[PDB]
RNA sequence: UGCCUGGUGUCUUGGGUGU
């Protein structure tokens, strides 16, 4: 490489956040009784705002 | 307006009860179920109602 | 011939995440 790279070791921590507890979607399922709306929750399959 | 607002029609004189879709019940448990607010609220309502009969007779 | 199941509270509160 023409350009020299800086190296060396860094503590690094791993966050709760993942990727695989976040991802959600939705085509149809469950709603309000009230309003007939999807339900809110990515846990309860509900729909996006 | 004649047709549609008239004023005496600010005083109530008939209530009218709103079906079950707009005060739904809901099952808190297996077994036990909770009426709704609304569904109280008409309730205490009517049992001032027939208090008010009663009292008047 | 022994023949297969979709149906999911509510209200508060708290702590968080990205701007």
């Amino acid at each position: 490489l023409m350009a020299q790279v800086f190296f060396g070791p860094t503590y690094y921590q791993r966050l709760r956040h993942m990727v695989d507890d976040k991802i959600h979607a939705r085509a149809r399922g469950p709603v309000q009784v009230l309003t007939r709306q999807p339900v809110e929750g990515r846990s309860r399959d509900g729909g996006l705002r | 307006n004649e047709d549609y607002a008239r004023p005496e029609w600010m005083i109530i004189t008939v209530l009218p009860v709103p079906p079950p879709q707009v005060r739904p019940s809901i099952a808190m448990d297996e077994t036990t179920q909770g009426q709704d607010d609304l569904t109280h609220k008409l309730s205490d309502i009517l049992k001032a109602n027939i208090n008010v009969q009663k009292l008047e007779m």
